[PDB]
């Protein structure tokens, strides 16, 4: 049910959903299926996670390695610098040592601020796709994975979340003439939803994202105007329920 | 040095442009004026497969003419050792200037002009729409960070060890142990801050029923596991054995 | 700027981006929404205004019995927004700061190879032709640390900027998947106006 | 010579700037690749009046 609620938000009738509900079910359960060996695969498109460590480990590496360097003095040793030398010139060493190695933290910090900026933002974006994925449905196009979205669900993993976005692709179009409106007694009828489709002799309406044809009544359509001013309006004839039952 | 066409007054003799670099000289003995071009340079990219493919590969000179060093020239430089089509296709490694390469077949390196898609023309017309008969439901993935490792330093032992005659000159550089402290005290703070908005956003903590069944729908690969040790769903724990 | 300095090509030339914006801007009028949400299903575009018309809460009719007014407003505000890109030079002035101050950085760290930082000469062959090379070494270490501290401001004012710059990526990005391959009910988020 | 007694600053720069060259082109495609096909409008191109 709650499945026939994001349906009616992405523009299709709940009917569709109860009406393919196993179909629905079959397909959300093998795009589940398949996700797991989406993952287990050689691209490993956990990457993102993978090169936030990868940098970390080598901004704390290079760190480790700038210690053994002489940086213009004697030697990087620090008893070596003073075993040999004498007080006056060991001075001087060991503020080229200094300036060296403060340098170096200096550089390391800076480069962890703009890091954890740029993982700032991530987790900002992170949370509002939470917040708007998960937590309702987005009708935001792109933001919550590539269709009409559905739902989502959030997992976690090392240093990141991965969100499964579960959403409506059409997938089999067919081709129809269509028209703004139509005429019944020099009135012009419009399609209060979907469109007017036409299978090559009758009309119907239909929704717009699902085609499930209606006989074109005065329940579907609104009337507004005349047969004088829309550009392309076809005549036809529209149903009127009232008829049957009253002369019945 | 090459032959220019510029026009020095007569009392000059260096030549420079932005940046105050020499860019023409006048010539002692023979008066005339020769530009000066800075001899040629530049990276030295390998475009190569992976090792579990060949151990074959391409060398891109980027920057640098084909005449200083098959020899093919694109916009980016001159590439040795791969042969360009005239064909098209998606990018496998990315050259540069629109120019990508691959492994492909003679298993060689080629080159080629990246394609940006197959081609597609829409049946538009006055009166014509396209209307779906039936639908798919598509799982789709994305992965972000949400923190990094937080890192904590002493200048001090970092920066010498057991040693006081660095701490005594080190105390005339004020302040600069202890604002590496508190930059790094806040980036480890505002990690925490980071996984607390993105996943602490329920109050209660709820748990599904006992009897797992929602309408044909089947959850157990993003539901809590209780045999492992840890209750990780099974995509949990793909996601902790994949990022070591 | 080609002192040991590189300015490596984009990987999409222009023509490229210029086939995508194409693309794009076929997609959308062929199309309307349908394209960035699956398989493109052509719609007449004046049925797609209609569609636009009826997500801004205004019904059908109003535009098919106004169907021409709106297209000529629509031709005369595209018109109106030629004349307006070609003249006032400070309103496409974000792309040119961004060049000027790529521009500024690399003129600012050529033109800082000249300068002294304190030792006895800018060159290095002057040092090493005037001063005896085994002391020359003090002068040739502190030129050395002077070019990398310039060096190192330059990557890190880079990286500061190639942030701001991927924060612009990314709200470009948002916006075209937003306004572009759909209809926004955000506010002011493309544009004022009921989008 | 004395500059590779510094040794690890250079890679770092040179690592840094070829992440900044490589966001690059990451952006771009980011922004403009967002359609699979490329499409292509019509011959006539009449579109109800605009
Ligand atoms: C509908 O018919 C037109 C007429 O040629 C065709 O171009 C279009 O591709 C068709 N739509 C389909 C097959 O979905
Ligand atoms: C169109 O209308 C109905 C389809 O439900 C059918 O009775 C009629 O034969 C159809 N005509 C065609 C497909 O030409
Ligand atoms: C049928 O449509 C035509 C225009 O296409 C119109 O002139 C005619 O009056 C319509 N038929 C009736 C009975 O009104
Ligand atoms: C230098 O001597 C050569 C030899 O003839 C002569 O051609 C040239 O004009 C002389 N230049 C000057 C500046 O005296
Ligand atoms: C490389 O040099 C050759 C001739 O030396 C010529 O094609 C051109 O100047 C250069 N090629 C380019 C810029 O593509
Ligand atoms: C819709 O597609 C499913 C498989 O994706 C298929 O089983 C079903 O028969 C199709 N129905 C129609 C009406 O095309
Ligand atoms: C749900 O899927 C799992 C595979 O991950 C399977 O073992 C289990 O039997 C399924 N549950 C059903 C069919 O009720
Ligand atoms: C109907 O379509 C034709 C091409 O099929 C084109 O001229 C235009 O879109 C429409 N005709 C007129 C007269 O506007």
């Amino acid at each position: 049910m709650q499945m026939a609620y994001r349906f009616n938000g992405i523009g299709v009738t709940q009917n569709v959903l109860y009406e393919n509900q196993k179909l629905i079910a079959n397909q959300f359960n093998s795009a589940i299926g398949k996700i797991q060996d989406s993952l287990s695969s050689t691209p490993s498109a956990l990457g993102k996670l993978q090169d936030v460590v990868n940098h970390n480990a080598q901004a704390l590496n290079t760190l480790v390695k700038q210690l053994s360097s002489k940086f213009g003095a004697i030697s990087s040793v620090l008893n070596d610098i003073l075993s040999r030398l004498d007080p006056p010139e060991a001075e001087v060493q060991i503020d080229r040592l200094i300036t060296g190695r403060l340098q170096s933290l200096q550089t390391y910090v800076t480069q962890q601020l703009i890091r954890a900026a740029e993982i700032r933002a991530s987790a900002n974006l992170a949370a509002t796709k939470m917040s708007e994925c998960v937590l309702g449905q987005s009708k935001r196009v792109d933001f919550c994975g590539k269709g009409y979205h559905l739902m989502s669900f959030p997992q976690s993993a090392p240093h990141g979340v991965v969100f499964l976005h579960v959403t409506y692709v059409p997938a089999q179009e067919k081709n129809f003439t269509t028209a703004p409106a139509i005429c019944h007694d020099g009135k012009a009828h419009f399609p209060r939803e979907g469109v007017f489709v036409s299978n090559g002799t009758h009309w119907f309406v239909t929704q717009r994202n699902f085609y499930e044809p209606q006989i074109i009544t005065t329940d579907n359509t609104f009337v507004s105007g005349n047969c004088d001013v829309v550009i392309g309006i076809v005549n036809n004839t529209v149903y009127d329920p009232l008829q049957p039952e009253l002369d019945s | 040095l090459t032959e220019s066409n510029k026009k020095f007054l007569p009392f000059q003799q260096f030549g420079r442009d932005i940046a105050d670099t020499t860019d023409a000289v006048r010539d002692p003995q023979t008066l005339e004026i020769l530009d000066i071009t800075p001899c040629s340079f530049g990276g030295v990219s390998v475009i190569t497969p992976g090792t579990n493919t060949s151990n074959q590969v391409a060398v891109l000179y980027q920057g640098v003419n084909c005449t200083e060093v098959n020899v093919f020239q694109t916009r980016a430089g001159c590439l040795i050792g791969a042969e360009y089509v005239n064909n098209s296709y998606e990018c496998d490694i990315p050259i540069g200037a629109g120019i990508c390469a691959s492994y492909q077949t003679s298993q060689s390196i080629i080159a080629y002009t990246m394609s940006l898609g197959a081609e597609n023309s829409v049946a538009y017309s006055n009166n014509s729409i396209a209307i779906p008969t039936n639908f798919t439901i598509s799982v789709t993935t994305e992965i972000l960070p949400v923190s990094m490792t937080k890192t904590s330093v002493d200048c001090t032992m970092y920066i010498c060890g057991d040693s006081t005659e660095c701490s005594n000159l080190l105390l005339q550089y004020g302040s600069f142990c202890t604002q590496l402290k508190r930059a790094l005290t806040g980036i480890a703070v505002e990690q925490d801050k980071n996984t607390q908005e993105v996943f602490a956003q329920v109050k209660q903590i709820y748990k599904t029923p006992p009897i797992k069944y929602f309408g044909g729908f089947n959850f157990s690969q993003i539901l809590p596991d209780p045999s492992k040790p840890s209750k990780r769903s099974p995509i949990e724990d793909l996601l902790f054995n994949k990022v070591t | 700027k080609f002192n040991g300095l590189t300015v490596l090509p984009p990987l999409l030339t222009d023509e490229m981006i210029a086939q995508y914006t194409s693309a794009l801007l076929a997609g959308t009028i062929t199309s309307g929404w349908t394209f960035g949400a699956g398989p493109a299903l052509q719609i007449p575009f004046p049925m797609q205004m209609a569609y636009r018309f009826n997500g801004i809460g205004v019904t059908q009719n109003v535009l098919y019995e106004n169907q021409k007014l709106i297209a000529n407003q629509f031709n005369s505000a595209i018109g109106k927004i030629q004349d307006s890109l070609s003249s006032t030079p400070s309103a496409l002035g974000k792309l040119q700061d961004v060049v000027n101050h790529n521009a500024q950085a690399l003129n600012t760290l050529v033109k800082q190879l000249s300068s002294k930082f304190g030792a006895i000469s800018s060159v290095l062959n002057d040092i090493l032709s005037r001063l005896d090379p085994p002391e020359a070494e003090v002068q040739i270490d502190r030129l050395i640390t002077g070019r990398l501290q310039s060096l190192q401001t330059y990557v890190t004012q880079q990286l500061i900027r190639a942030a701001e710059i991927r924060a612009s990526a990314n709200l470009a990005a948002t916006k075209m998947s937003e306004c572009v391959l759909g209809q926004s009910k955000r506010v002011d988020f493309c544009g004022k106006g009921y989008h």
